[PDB]
RNA sequence: AGCUAAAUAUUGGCGAGAGACCGAUAGCGAACAAGUAGAGUGAUCGAAAGAUGAAAAGAACUUUGAAAAGAGAGUUAAAUA
RNA sequence: GCAGAUCUUGGUGGAAGUAGCAUUCAAAUGAGAACUUUGAAGACUGAAGUGGGGAAAGGUUCCAUGUGAACAGCAGUUGGACAUGGGUUAGUCGAUCCUAAGAGAUAGGGAAGCUCCGUAUGAAAGUUGCACGAUUUUUCGUGCCUAUCGAAAGGGAAUCCGGUUAAUAUUCCGGAACCAGAAGGUGGAAUCACGGCAACGUAAAUGAAGUUGGAGACGUCGGCGGGAGCCCUGGGAAGAGUUCUCUUUUCUUUUUAACAAACCACACCCUGAAAUCGGUUUAUCCGGAGCUAGGGUAUGGUGUUUGGAAGAGUUCAGCGGCUGAAUCCGGUGCGCUCUCGACGGCCCUUGAAAAUCCAACGGAAGGUUUUCACAUCUGGUCGUACUCCUCCAAGGUGCCUCUAGUUGAUAGAACAAUGUAGAUAAGGGAAGUCGGCAAAAU
RNA sequence: CCCACUGUCCCUAUCUACUAUCUA
RNA sequence: CAGAAGAAUCAUCGAAUCUUUGAACGCACUGCGCCUUUGGGUUCUACCAAAGGCAUGCCUGUUUGAGUGUCAUU
């Protein structure tokens, strides 16, 4: 036969560097990483990198080959074409001082629908409930920024709507399991299905930009997962009956009733059933109206957090009356005043707390994150030795990998981690 | 092929999972040569006392499918 | 060796342990590592001198 | 600067009907086998060759002979087919 | 309307049965044997074969079976004929790949035109030329470098042995290797490894862009050295001779492949400073640009010991496939053949190109690398029968002989004249003929 | 020109093979 | 001849198949490639196979560009 010539199979056929999946595609950067983004494409590192580039050894990023092949035949890739054709007749139009022809290019603006994406990344509607949690994440972040040149308007109302309309299922279908607070914001759990779904929602404050993050990125991201929460919200409303898209109130939404707007007409899940909670003006109302509805309690909310305000400040029904101000002037009675922490501990512990304990002005007892699980040794906060050096040293002496080397971190973090939270309850101990 | 001279290392390549086939040859000169054929190379042993040669019969596997003189 | 038959052999086994081994001789390196010095030497003291 | 049916031509192409034509050395080179067999490095050159009987009923069988065939025989209106 | 045209085509005569075209014996087969087959004898080519192979060319001529219609300057039981079947097996052999002189499409330009000139030419001459980037006003910016054909004799990754067919073998069978590429895995190694004054060594010991170097890759002749095979020959062994006697004698044979392991010698380095010149070639060459001498280093042409491997092959003995043995130790030479090394000339025109492989400088980048070891897998397409400018080539003294191959070329019988060729001849000796033309003399 | 030599010649004779001849 | 039993070496003919070439078109004249997709096997980053593709000139359009070509732009 022939000579094979060196390098022309193998890792150096199946894995494709950056530059030349560029040039294969005819793409830019910026649109190669678009379609990267909506697509499941991804860097893999091969087990030999100088053999998988040519016996070169600058460090350059691979892709699968096939993977790269696979966006050959992308109709996403032919509405990159067509939105730069349309760019560029838009600039005659404008250059030309055609004004109307410019309206009409804008109206008929190619846009495409991520169907087959999705079908082709989720097949299943559980795939797609196992990778829904980073999707929710961004949403709601999303939700509360401010509206920039580079993210438009359009997004951020679309956001604030299926973020709310899976805020209205969860509420409706009684999946949420636990609510945890954090400095970083208000953690959620809840299963859908069997699967597990977690995500974050910040505090409403007046952040600023970091002006460090790129927000092309961003918006691509947040194209993907519109697209990817509309489609599910989609399914679980049909699941559960009701009509989709739920109806919105405009009146209610112009005076910002929140979750109330949105009316959903048909086409331990009762920890606080038996209870109609209050809210004051100091509290997150975004995040206790989700909690408490969600597990079956009634709310009533000051006006200024909100209309649509089913109970009022007078009204004697409320059983407990959630306020963060370190001062009431008008203390009511049979509302025992607690505190925001209160609630979500019942929420993570699934049990009624001790009101007492949590009431205004009083001592705050220390959050408990349900995510974290009870280690080997952890604390929790609610003649040997020539054998024992002999069977210690044999390892790291005639093993021939010294894969043994693993406990250096496996056990070293643990026990150091285990040793001063078990030595902070004698300081503790100790301070008291 | 390669004439092999360390009977420990003649018993591990038999054990390892290469090894197929070996011979055994009883010459004139009162020599007994273990032949073990491998996926490459054939691995031959010279060995001049007969009791260390019967040892080592019976210290090879008995899934070697060994074989005397041709 | 042949010219195929090269590849074959270990990277040790076809270059010398020196600075341009397997390409200059070990004479031609000691020669040609002085000229070098000798030149910038030169360069050297002429910049000096014009300075 | 431009287009345009009919009357007109037609050794080719798809078919047809005829003739004071030739009748196998004729008529096409070729009635069969034909641009074939054959010749030449090649361009190219280029033949000869139609007829058993109505029906194959193409001669069973015997004998001589190594055989090819012969002689009796047989088929046919006729093997002077 | 044919007697003619050196008429055309066909058929057929005399000439005319005319001109003519190194074997022998016995046996077998056959209807039939001067021509077939076997055995014996006698001869012929005589290593430059009538030998054994290939290129080109032919196309099945190769093999087996059948026939004796057409071929057979004769015949056949016979042919390279006819009929029917069989026969060419490759990862390692060739092609395939590269280039040579040249050819040649493309760019352009001619030409009424069939077409011609032109081959990096005033071509926007890049198969995904390459790299960089948290994505760049989600409309791509920055930097770098800038045809094809033509060689079955040139260049080039890799296989040997034994056995096997009616016909095929580096191909098939058995055994034993090798090359290329591919990934992981296991063990080992470094955190971009050490040692030696040095030449350099080792199981490893990253190297981007960019920049170089080497192999490929290079005339011819002569002598010397080395090795292999062949030839010669001393024994040892075996068999077959010859043998009244002599002849420890005559003849014949006596193997180790690819590949894989360990070890085994001119260029350079270190000490050294030399002529009172030393070393030294078959051939006087070198030496303060550092001799002789001492110690090293590398290159291993080779050789040693094995493995392969005796289980194979060959030769003798037997037994009924099996069992025995041996297959040994030398010596060698201006020997022949082939190859390698070290020189010395002559060059002149100072002695192809490319594919391909390796290395150096360089310092981009950072569990990583790892040019160390081991396992695992795959190797397509085409030629392959046979016949024949070139290959292989014994001994002795132009002859003779061995190995090998034929015994065919239409045969028989008679030997007058004729013709050719070859001889001898008394006496004379060129008297022959235009003539010592040819012979003998020397 | 001399010497030697010989079938060139006086003067031809003999032998051998082949040819020539006949037979299939 | 044998053998078979809407037959047929039938006619007609509007649907199909149509190997290698040839204007002959991936490149060559036994071969050598590239691109897209699919498939296989003791078996998968390897190998293999299959399908559909890749000539030149020109015309209309499309997209992407180049120009120290002609300009506009507070």
């Amino acid at each position: 036969a022939r000579v094979k010539q060196k390098g022309k199979a193998g890792a150096a056929r199946i894995y494709i560097t950056r530059n030349q999946a560029l040039k294969k595609l005819q793409l830019t950067l910026a649109d190669f990483r678009r379609i990267c983004i909506l697509k499941g494409v991804y860097p893999r590192e091969p087990k030999n990198k100088k053999k998988a580039n040519k016996g070169s050894t600058a460090p350059v990023t691979f892709y699968y080959t096939k993977d790269i092949q696979y966006l050959l035949h992308e109709p996403i890739v032919q509405k990159f074409r067509e939105y730069k054709v349309f760019a560029r007749k838009l600039s005659k139009a404008l250059g030309k001082g055609e004004l109307e022809t410019a309206k009409r290019l804008e109206a008929r603006k190619p846009t495409y629908s991520l169907d087959h994406i999705i079908k082709e990344r989720y097949p299943t509607f559980h795939d797609a409930l196992k990778d829904i949690d980073d999707a929710l994440s961004m949403l709601f972040l999303f939700s509360t920024m401010p509206v920039t040149d580079k993210i438009g308007a359009a997004t951020v109302a679309n956001c604030e709507r299926l973020c709310a309309e899976f805020q209205h299922y969860v509420i409706r279908s009684n999946s949420l399991r636990k609510a945890f607070l954090s400095i970083k914001g208000i953690y959620y759990q809840a299963e859908i299905f069997g699967e597990q779904i977690t995500w974050i929602v910040p505090y409403k404050f007046a952040q600023s930009v970091p002006t460090d993050v790129d927000f092309r990125i961003m918006h691509t991201f947040l194209e993907f997962y519109q697209a990817l929460m509309g489609f599910v919200n989609f399914k679980l409303y049909n699941t559960l009956g009701l009509r989709y898209p739920p109806k919105i109130d405009v009146a209610k939404s112009e005076s910002a009733a929140g979750l109330a707007a949105y009316e959903l007409e048909e086409s331990n899940t009762s920890l606080f059933s038996n209870f109609t909670f209050f809210l004051s003006r100091e509290v997150p109302r975004f995040s206790l109206e989700f909690v408490i509805r969600a597990f079956g309690g009634k709310v009533g909310w000051d006006p200024i957090l909100g209309s649509g305000s089913p109970f009022s400040e007078s009204d004697p029904v409320i059983t407990h009356h959630i306020c963060d101000r370190p001062h009431i002037s008008q203390k009511y009675e049979g509302r025992i005043y607690i505190q925001p922490q209160w609630v979500y501990d019942s929420i993570n512990k699934g049990i009624l707390e001790r009101t007492d304990l949590y009431a205004c002005g009083a001592t705050l007892p220390p959050h408990l994150s349900p995510f974290v699980k009870v280690g080997e040794n952890d604390y929790d906060p609610e003649a040997e030795e020539k054998e024992e050096k002999e069977a210690k040293e044999l390892s790291k002496m005639m093993m021939s990998n010294k894969q043994r080397k693993l406990y250096s971190k496996l056990k070293n973090e643990n026990s150091k981690n285990e040793n001063y939270n078990n030595a902070l309850r004698n300081r503790k101990r100790d301070i008291e | 092929p390669r004439q092999i001279s360390d009977i420990k290392q003649f018993l591990e390549i038999a054990r390892r999972k290469d090894a197929t086939s070996a011979r055994i040859k009883k010459n004139t000169n009162k020599d007994v040569k273990f032949k073990l054929r491998c996926s490459k190379y054939l691995y031959t042993l010279v060995v001049a006392d007969a009791k260390k040669a019967e040892k080592l019969r019976q210290s090879l596997p008995p899934d070697l499918t060994v074989t005397e003189v041709g | 060796l042949r010219p195929r038959e090269f590849a074959r052999l270990s990277h040790n086994k076809k270059t010398v342990q020196r600075a341009y081994g397997g390409c200059l001789s070990a004479n031609a390196v000691k020669d040609r590592i002085v000229r070098a010095f000798l030149i910038e030497e030169q360069k050297i003291v002429k910049q000096k001198l014009k300075q």
